RNA sequence: UGGAGCAUGUGGUUUAAUUCGAAGCAACGCGAAGAACCUUACCUGGCCUUGACAUGCUGAGAACUUUCCAGAGAUGGAUUGGUGCCUUCGGGAACUCAGACACAGGUGCUGCAUGGCUGUCGUCAGCUCGUGUCGUGAGAUGUUGGGUUAAGUCCCGUAACGAGCGCAACCCUUGUCCUUAGUUACCAGCACCUCGGGUGGGCACUCUAAGGAGACUGCCGGUGACAAACCGGAGGAAGGUGGGGAUGACGUCAAGUCAUCAUGGCCCUUACGGCCAGGGCUACACACGUGCUACAAUGGUCGGUACAAAGGGUUGCCAAGCCGCGAGGUGGAGCUAAUCCCAUAAAACCGAUCGUAGUCCGGAUCGCAGUCUGCAACUCGACUGCGUGAAGUCGGAAUCGCUAGUAAUCGUGAAUCAGAAU
């Protein structure tokens, strides 16, 4: 499944404190409490370090992103 | 251990009227389907004898005439080494290797069509220079040290 | 593979016979619970030998088939409705009740287990009155009464199969009618669970 | 009429219960059709600790039966009609 | 445990708990005819209002035992049951044949 | 007059023979006998009865059987075609017997057992 | 089985937090017959001082609305209204939460003082008992012998005589026979028809049987002690044996859970009563329980045949779909199914041109990108269009394993009432 049908990420218990980011200076994070916490496709340029319990990850966002969840900066299996 | 088995074979056709050859759709409808296998089964029938002359039966007559051994193979020890016994048997035991052994040793030859490939060495059996008949003169070659097996230690 | 639900036709019948849709099998398959366990952790007097919970036109029929009258109708009924009010609220349908009568009591199978068990906590020998479960109970009526006890037995790994045959039981029937209560209790160490094969006649 | 219920021996003994006491009143209702045996299979396991070998197997039925009245008139098919049930037969009627 | 039945029962009242927002803003979905304008209006629907609202997360058990295996379309009960009740006679119906 | 009720079945039928006096004339679900059998090697199985009493030319046959698939009902043309026959007389009566052609058999597809795979076919093991 | 087509199926591999499980080709049918807000196998952000819940003493306000606010994240509280309730007009109550004593929580240990209606007999009629006898006794006889049988059904003999427990009969259980049988199927009587049967009539040239005589030691001839048996026989398109086992007939191998209901020598006890948990199980370095698919030839890539199709179906299945190569999301005839939603099908004819090959059978990391659950698919999902990136060679050492419908290649319809159980 999981077609474009679902297009525009409208979510307000989950987009107050990401879309309001605009005014206010990149020196801080949004952070994080999901496996899955994306944000529109309009916030390339930002920080979400993948939320599961003990320590945060480096996550290099660039300028090309369209596909999927956030499973592969922290992966899944993580070769401990 | 009595033998409660009991032999009867069913032989009569309404398109070859034969006799051993009659009932034998069992190899020729190979795990499938009869309507594939009904060109198949008895399409060769009117293939080994539309290459020849004579009749198809004519040359499949003749298949217990150079392909049925002499003897017969069963082990058995006393108390020493293991001694088979070899004799005349009934004519049912020494004629099951003059069809089947002629007809299942076509896979290592396979020309054109299905049932030509089947068909293949059903004519061969009449001269018998094919592959059927060279292991039926070979099983009476082994029996010169089982000459004497059957009534001593055996 | 058990047998009386083999009989559920040529020689017994049911208990929970109501018709609802087949989506609707579940909904009176609900309150068909709550209310057989009450009559065990309170009703140990009045022994129930059965206990069917039909649902007739706009109430339902619950029958506590009880040995003991006297306790249960007392002056005029007055414990009759207070089983009405304990049962019905937490049932979903209320009851209308009727008590029959289970004279001579001595032949049914969940009339005696009940009162087998009880009078093991009382440090009495597990073997005089098991011989006298069939003794006092086969003067008039049934046939015979096998019993394997397996089990506890006052000692801690007892696998003695007891073997209290004093008359005739087949168990592969079904027109030899078997009994089968296998009622549970805990003694003062361990738990008894007492098992019961009575058997009255066939027809 | 048309019926929904139990089993082969409470519904079959419930229509002798309406064809023979809705024509005695005057109006006639025809014979009993037959609707056969529900087959509907199960299956469970049935082992102490488990044993995927170790299964049962189970059924369950519904009968039911198509009556017909040729002229309607007969109440007793309505009236008669929780007389038609004894303990865990809830009928269905169709008048006509 | 006797909070482990306790803390997941009470999904019967709460995850209904308004039902009827749900109930008549689950239906329009299916439809395209709603604007691109309203591409956000039927995304304010039903989340942060508080989450009770998901349907995901309830599962069932027997009715009076706890067991989520053996149950079928017909019952509030299970297979460790299924073999005690119809021998006392719990199950209706349910008798033995071909 | 011959207007009689037959039957003829293999693999769960419910026949009907539509027979009478005539010659050899064979006939199947509304359709002759080289309608829906034909190129397959079961067609004059069922004249070897039909050879045995001479029956091609004394006799109008209509029997229909369904069900099953294509050729699972050949035996049930086969079985019968004297059941409209020794009905009608007993002069084929008791040199019918050779023939072997009534028996509704058994070694079928009857309940299938948990454990095993198949009808009495055994799963794989060492 | 085979250098090998590198699945947690346990033993060899990769942590910075790790709880118990078998002891053989009975070692992936070893607690429990399912870890979706952790009040779980101490990472735990984190906080207890009465309490969701089990609990007594006490309450404003019964209650809820507690939508929304910090929340990229339970809830207290703004909580917008309500004062609720029986009235000898005295008094009383439940609860979002809330304060003091005690607690529920084992969410480690452990089948060796605690399992009951079995996880291993080939389907052996074999394992025992009461009384009697013999022996100083432990014992033995019964249960041995002669014959016969799948079989203590047996039969004949015998210091034993009985019995506990059988296929039979009570356990896959009615073409075979059937009174009566089809209110709306359709077309044997028929006219008809679009020869798909609109529609009477179809109970007779019939449409799915509830349940009921059913199959035998029955007879004849010999063999056998003639006796249990063992061979030969009818009827007549069927006449001799066709155990279909969850309280095994019962007898069997220190060994799985102080764990689904249970049940002990130590433990937490401001705690595993707090919970919104700041992420830390496959380096391949291989063996192996190996158990479809083929060996290029019956050759290599399609949209098609005489043609599956009924039920569950009051928060469901989701037509002929307009969308189509192939996608049947706005439609909706079957909406309580003798309709139908997956509604399309069935290995065949003589299947194209060139006739028999580790390749014109081959695509793993690079499917980008596409108006469908719905407040929640920003470098990974079916969506099979085949440009591309392979390895299939008579199966030998020796080993799973077949005496008859058997060794043997076309799919599952349905929910705690929202359609990927190899």
């Amino acid at each position: 499944p999981r077609s474009l049908k679902k297009g525009p990420f409208i979510d307000l218990h989950l987009l107050k404190k990401v879309e309001v980011a605009v005014e206010k200076n990149d020196r801080k994070p949004i952070k994080t409490w999901s496996r899955r916490s994306m944000i529109l496709p309009h916030m390339v340029g930002l920080t979400i370090a993948v939320h599961n319990g003990r320590q945060h990850v480096p996550v290099l966002v660039n300028e090309d992103m369209v596909g999927h969840k956030l499973g592969e900066f922290a992966a899944t299996r993580t070769y401990r | 251990r009595r033998r409660v088995a009991a032999k009867r074979e069913v032989l009569a056709d309404p398109k070859y009227g034969s006799q051993i050859l009659a009932k034998f759709m069992n190899h020729v409808m190979e795990s499938g389907k009869k309507a594939v296998a009904e060109r198949i089964v008895y399409g060769a029938l009117d293939k080994v004898k539309e290459r020849g002359k004579a009749d198809p039966l004519e040359t499949f007559e003749k298949a217990l005439d150079a392909i049925a051994p002499l003897v017969e193979v069963k082990s058995r020890r006393v108390g020493g080494a293991t001694y088979q016994v070899p004799v005349e048997v009934r004519p049912s035991r020494r004629n099951a290797l003059a069809m089947r052994w002629l007809v299942d040793f076509a896979r290592k030859r396979g020309e054109k069509s299905m049932a030509l490939r089947l068909a293949g060495e059903l004519l061969d059996a009449a001269e018998g220079k094919g592959a059927a008949v060279k292991k039926r003169e070979d099983v009476h070659r082994m029996a010169e040290a089982n000459k004497a097996f059957s009534h001593y230690r055996f | 593979v058990h047998p009386n639900g083999i009989r559920l036709g040529i020689v017994k019948e049911h208990t929970s016979v109501w018709y609802a849709d087949r989506k609707n099998y579940a909904d009176y398959l609900f309150a068909d619970l709550k209310v057989r366990e009450y009559l065990q952790d309170k009703l140990k007097s009045a022994s129930v030998s059965r206990i069917d919970i039909h649902r007739p036109a706009q109430t339902a029929r619950i029958t506590i088939h009880t040995a003991r009258p006297g306790i249960v109708i007392g002056k005029k009924g007055e414990d009759v409705e207070k089983l009405r009010q304990d049962l019905t609220k937490q049932m979903g349908v209320p009851v209308h009740i009727n008590i029959e009568e289970i004279r001579k009591p001595e032949l049914d199978a969940m009339l005696v287990a009940q009162s087998v068990a009880q009078q093991l906590e009382r440090r009495v020998m597990f073997r005089r009155a098991m011989k006298r479960a069939v003794q006092n109970a086969m003067r008039i009526g049934a046939k015979g009464i096998k019993i394997q006890v397996s089990g506890r037995l006052g000692g801690a790994e007892i696998a003695r199969t007891e073997w209290y045959r004093e008359g005739r039981v087949p168990l592969h029937t079904l027109r030899a009618d078997i009994d089968y209560a296998t009622y549970e209790a805990h003694t003062t160490y361990g738990v008894i669970g007492v098992k019961v094969w009575i058997f009255k006649g066939e027809v | 009429i048309r019926l929904k219920a139990f089993d082969h021996r409470l519904i079959d003994q419930s229509t002798q219960e309406i064809v023979e006491t809705a024509k005695r009143t005057g109006a006639q209702v025809r014979g009993p059709i037959p609707l056969p045996t529900r087959k509907e299979r199960f299956t469970v396991l049935i082992s102490p600790h488990v044993n995927k070998d170790a299964r049962d197997q189970y059924e369950i039925r519904t009968h039911k039966r198509v009556l017909d009245i040729v002229q309607p008139t007969d109440k007793t098919v309505d009236a008669l009609m929780k007389l038609d049930l004894a303990a865990g037969v809830e009928v269905q009627i169709s008048l006509g | 445990k006797e909070s482990m039945k306790n803390r997941e029962l009470k999904r019967q009242l709460t995850v209904a708990k308004y039902a009827k927002k749900r109930a008549e803003l689950k239906a329009i979905i299916a439809n395209p005819n709603s604007s691109a304008e309203e591409r956000w209006n039927a995304q304010v629907a039903l989340q942060k209002q508080p989450r009770d609202a998901s349907a995901s997360r309830l599962r069932n058990r027997c009715r009076l035992t706890g067991r989520p295996h053996g149950f079928y379309r017909k019952f509030g009960l299970s297979r460790n049951k299924l073999r005690e009740a119809a021998m006392r006679g719990d199950v209706p119906g349910l008798v033995k044949a071909s | 007059a011959t207007q009689n009720y037959g039957t003829g079945r293999r693999k769960t039928a419910t026949a009907r023979v539509f027979l009478r006096p005539g010659t050899g004339k064979i006939s199947i679900n509304n359709r002759g006998l080289d309608q829906f059998f034909g190129r397959e090697t079961a067609r004059m199985v069922v004249r070897q009865p039909l050879e045995l009493t001479e029956t091609v030319e004394k006799f109008d046959i209509f029997v229909t059987v369904v069900g099953g698939g294509v050729s699972g009902q050949a035996g049930a043309i086969r079985h019968g075609i004297t059941r409209a026959l020794i009905e009608y007389d007993e002069t084929l009566r008791s040199s019918l017997r050779k023939a072997g052609y009534v028996t509704r058999d058994a070694r079928e597809v009857e309940r299938k057992k948990v454990g095993l795979r198949k009808a009495r076919k055994r799963p794989q093991y060492s």
